[PDB]
């Protein structure tokens, strides 16, 4: 049963975990230029309602 | 008795309309129509600011913003010129080949 | 104010730049030589460069209502000039293979490093605008300088739309600064308020709409899409300055208008800065994980370095050492990008044509070019904070004032960002010893092998000896 | 001097709105250069009588001159047979966030202190004396600028 | 006072009036009487040239009317920028850019 070494499939989970994120992350990155100027406009929004709650 | 508040609403109500043309619009020019809207509304803001303290840093800082529209415009009408000629068309949404 | 003649000493880099771009700008005019032009340029940012220390035995003080010159100012300007003059370097054999007119862009860069000049010496909020547009639309110039090349061109586009939205952006936010507080000096932002009422909702609001433009400009997240295709389709030389000068100038415009004006100790502000921080370590670590191509993932490196950087400035109202720890970084973050970069560019360069591919194909290197893989290495192992770098040394001065503030969630950013930066950069290294199946000769390109070979030699022994650059960043204090 | 301010803000409203919405780029510049005209008459409301003058002069004499001639240039062709910005899986989502944005900085302007704008006119003689006083390195730099701006454009608006 | 309101009614007149004026004619002689290329980038050049001068411009039409209020000191300031608007100009010659002519 312990012949795969369980506990380092368990520690070599944050590395799966980070290539997930990051293939997630860069679906951003479509290279429109229309949804660069959408995320900077969603970006200012975020941060002028973050500063108006905090 | 003009409010300050009315004026900067207007100088925001005008740079959010800008900024809607900017992203609905695929066409460049349209794209470039937007970006002379909102520095304008900055533009705007900023004198609206200045005639509220009497002050003429509002219409300096108007000077320096349309020097600066001045020449984005002339340099995003070159590019876009450039586009046209290269393309034979507008989209920019054609243009993303570097992606991820 | 009037201007006295010791206040045109202390803006001799300005001065000096603006009569080479004039000079430049003649000799153009008489007849167009590219080694003429470069020469000019070069010695131009040389004797700025030197003139430096004139600035420096003249003092520190107020030129105008909108300039500061001081000691921080002077470490910006010699940082800028320094990735200026690198960028020249790089520049000339990359552009030797140019078929179109080269000697515009030793122009451009006199006028972008101006810029840089302009937001190292800015102390008003349209100094800081001048600053920004002087240096962006240069870079407009330069990204789509090989126009007829596909991706330069597109590079080109998306930087001045995104960089001219960033400026309207930028602009509201000073012009709603302008109407809270009725003065544009970056002291008396936020000075009228009182009693515990430092957060105004229009001066947060400014406040930020400005950070939204300068974070931008900083490829903070989520102002950060444009960076790896910026960096990509631009040319390579042009890429080295902006990554270097223009990132360099704009942080330190910034640390200085959250150093002086009351408002940046704003507890709301801090908490969106830290959020970016936080965001812009983490992506811009993992989006680096799967990136074949150079440019990109130094675009993703600049991210993350930038959120470091970050991270040191909101600890700038807690330790006092904060714009230590910003400077040697930024020295460190300077030297190993020119390297990286300058590796990039030379085997870049000449530029071979519009319609071929302009791939790096870093596979392999030491077998032909040993010296520049040996360069390369030693800037991937510097950017990774690995010891023996003075990128080591930067980010133990992060983390060092990350623990003196207690910012333990930026702490473990940090630390989780280090750790994938880690995997990508030693994966390039790498790539660099292994083996490739398949696959110069003037003075100027063995001026650019001496640019990153000295940059190399400084990261390594700044890595093992930092005392020097502390006690050079130490004498860069600024106006109390 | 209120009602001429209201008046031109509402019709440079309307003519933006009339600018982001259209297809014609002949007509949606004509209602820009409409709205430019309107925000100068703003700027003279508000006592900001060199403003207004460079308005009408630069940005509605100049900038938008350009813009015209760069449309005239084109011969503006798979723009009118799209008309994909007026279908709503296409605005609604930007206006939704627009509406948001401005919804937020309105509500940011309301908490302000306002002892009203008195409009008194500030002539372009005191804009010269502080262009050239306390702002002498706006004025050089943004002459460099405008160079830069003069270089970049001449290098990438050519045909050879 | 008076005389001004005197004044911003008179202007205000005078514009209703041409407009009216040119109005009604346009009206009348619709009314009356029966009935029955890719250009060259010197343009965009010119214009973007007339642009960037006529910001120039601007900045010395400040500069004109507060001439004596500025002193020596203005006059060696806006000597300096004449001299980048002529240097700007000499290199725009010299380049051929201002030249329509091949
Ligand atoms: C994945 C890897 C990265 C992991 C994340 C990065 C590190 C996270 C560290 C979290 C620290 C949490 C601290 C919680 C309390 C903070 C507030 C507080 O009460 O602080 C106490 C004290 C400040 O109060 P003071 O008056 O100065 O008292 C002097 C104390 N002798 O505070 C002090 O004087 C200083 C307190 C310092 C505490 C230790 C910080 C570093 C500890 C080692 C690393 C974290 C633990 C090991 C790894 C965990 C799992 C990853
Ligand atoms: C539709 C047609 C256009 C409608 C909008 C423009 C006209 C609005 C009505 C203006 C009537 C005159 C008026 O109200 O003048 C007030 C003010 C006079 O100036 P001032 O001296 O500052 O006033 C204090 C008096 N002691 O006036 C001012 O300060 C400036 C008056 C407005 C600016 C000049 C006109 C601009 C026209 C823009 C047209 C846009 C395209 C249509
Ligand atoms: C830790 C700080 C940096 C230290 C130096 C890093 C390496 C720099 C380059 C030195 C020369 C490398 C030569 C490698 C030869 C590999 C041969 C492999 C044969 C199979
Ligand atoms: C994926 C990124 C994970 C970052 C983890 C950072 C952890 C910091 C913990 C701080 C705790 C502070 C308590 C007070
Ligand atoms: C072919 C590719 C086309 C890409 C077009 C991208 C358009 C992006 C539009 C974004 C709309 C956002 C709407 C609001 C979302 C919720 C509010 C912001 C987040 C809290």
């Amino acid at each position: 049963l312990l012949k795969r070494d369980p506990l380092n499939s368990m520690m070599n989970i944050p590395a799966v975990l980070s290539r997930f994120a990051g293939k997630g992350l860069l679906l951003s990155e479509n290279g429109y230029l229309r949804w660069y100027v959408a995320s900077m406009s969603i970006g200012a929004v975020v941060v002028l309602a973050l500063l108006m709650v905090l | 008795m003009i409010p300050l508040q009315h004026g900067l609403i207007l100088a925001a109500i005008l740079f959010v309309l800008g900024l809607t043309g900017l992203v609905i619009r695929r066409n460049l020019l349209f794209m470039l129509i937007g970006l002379e809207i909102m520095i304008n509304a900055s533009a705007l803001a900023f004198v609206v600011a200045g005639s509220y303290w009497g002050q003429t840093d509002g219409q300096v800082m108007y000077i320096l913003a349309i020097s600066l529209a001045a020449a984005e415009a002339s340099i995003g009408l070159a590019l876009l010129l450039q586009l046209h000629r290269r393309r034979q068309n507008l989209n920019i949404d054609s243009v993303s080949e570097m992606r991820g | 104010m009037t201007i006295t003649p010791q206040n045109l000493i202390a803006l001799l880099p300005l001065l000096i730049v603006g009569l080479t771009v004039v000079v430049v700008m003649l000799s153009i005019a008489w007849r167009r030589n590219h080694f003429l032009n470069a020469t000019l340029s070069v010695i131009g940012l040389n004797a700025a460069l030197v003139s430096l220390w004139f600035v420096g035995q003249a003092g520190a003080m107020d030129v105008t209502p909108l300039m500061r010159v001081d000691g921080f100012a002077m470490l910006y300007t010699g940082l800028v000039l320094l990735a200026s003059l690198a960028t020249c370097t790089f520049a000339y054999p990359w552009l030797e293979g140019y078929n179109d007119n080269k000697d515009e862009f030793y122009l451009l860069v006199l006028i972008a490093a101006l810029g840089g000049i302009l937001l190292a010496n800015a102390n008003h909020l349209a100094s800081l605008f001048l600053g920004i547009e002087l240096i962006s639309l240069p870079l407009f110039g330069l990204v789509g300088y090989a126009f007829r090349q596909k991706r330069s061109l597109e590079a080109s586009i998306k930087y001045t739309i995104l960089s001219a939205a960033a400026s309207s952006f930028l602009l509201f936010g000073m012009a709603l600064v302008y109407a809270q507080s009725g003065d544009l000096s970056f002291v008396a932002l936020g000075k009228n308020l009182g009693d515990g009422m430092l957060n105004e909702p229009l001066l947060l609001a400014g406040f930020g709409l400005m950070i939204v433009g300068l974070g931008f400009k900083l490829s903070l997240v989520p102002f950060h899409l444009w960076t790896p295709d910026v960096y990509q389709g631009a040319p390579a030389p042009v890429s080295t300055f902006l990554a270097t000068a223009s990132k360099i100038a704009i942080f330190g415009v910034v640390m200085r208008l959250f150093l002086y004006a009351p408002v940046g100790d704003s507890e709301a502000i801090r908490v969106v800065l830290a959020i970016i921080a936080f965001a812009s370590i983490i992506f811009g670590n993992l989006m680096a994980l799967s990136q074949t191509n150079i440019k990109r993932l130094l675009g993703y490196s600049s991210i993350s370095h930038l959120g470091y950087l970050l991270v040191a400035l909101i600890a700038l109202q807690t330790g006092e050492m904060s714009m230590e720890a910003v400077g040697v970084y930024l020295a460190g973050y300077l030297f190993s990008s020119l390297g990286a970069f300058g590796v990039v560019s030379l085997m870049s360069s000449p530029y071979r044509g519009p319609d071929a591919d302009s791939l790096f194909s870093y596979r392999g290197l030491f077998w032909h070019r040993p010296i520049l893989a040996a360069v390369m290495t030693v800037m991937m192992l510097s950017l990774a904070g690995i010891p023996m770098t003075l990128g080591f040394i930067g980010k133990f001065y992060v983390l060092a004032v990350g623990v003196q503030a207690h910012l333990w969630w930026l702490v473990g950013a940090v630390v989780v960002g280090s750790a994938i930066g880690l995997y990508y950069y030693l994966r390039v290294a790498v790539s660099l010893y292994l083996h490739a199946p398949e696959q110069p000769s003037n003075w100027q390109y063995s001026a650019g092998g001496i640019v990153v070979l000295i940059s190399a030699l400084l990261v390594l022994v700044l890595g093992v000896w930092p005392q020097p650059l502390i006690s050079i960043v130490r004498l860069a204090m600024p106006l109390m | 001097m209120e009602f001429a301010f209201y008046i031109c803000g509402l019709i440079a409203i309307l003519a933006t709105l009339r600018v982001i919405t259209h297809t014609n780029p002949v007509h949606a510049l004509l209602y820009l250069i409409i709205s430019l005209l309107a925000i100068s008459g703003v700027f003279f409301s508000l006592g900001a009588y060199f403003a207004g003058a460079l308005e009408i002069i630069v940005y509605a004499g100049a900038i938008m001159v350009l813009f015209v001639f760069v449309v005239m240039m084109l011969n503006l062709s798979e723009i009118e047979q799209e008309r994909q910005w007026l279908k709503p899986q296409v605005w609604i989502g930007p206006a939704i966030l627009s509406a948001i944005m401005l919804v937020v900085i309105v509500y940011a302007i309301l908490g302000v202190n306002d002892q009203g704008i008195d409009g008194t006119p500030i002539s372009a003689k005191a804009v010269g004396i502080t262009l050239f006083g306390p702002y002498v390195l706006a004025v050089e730099l943004a002459s460099m600028l405008l160079l830069a701006g003069l270089v970049v454009a001449f290098h990438v608006g050519r045909e050879e | 006072s008076t005389e001004v309101i005197a004044h911003h009614w008179a202007f205000a007149i005078f514009l209703i009036v041409a407009i009216g004026l040119c109005c009604l004619m346009l009206v009348g002689g619709w009314f009356l009487g029966g009935r029955a290329l890719r250009l060259s980038a010197k343009f965009y050049l010119v214009a973007m040239f007339f642009v960037i001068f006529d910001v120039e411009a601007l900045y010395l039409f400040a500069w004109s009317t507060s001439i004596r209020e500025s002193g020596w000191v203005g006059f060696v300031e806006a000597a300096i920028f004449i001299f980048v608007l002529l240097a700007g100009l000499v290199y725009l010659v010299r380049i051929g850019a201002l030249d329509w002519t091949p």
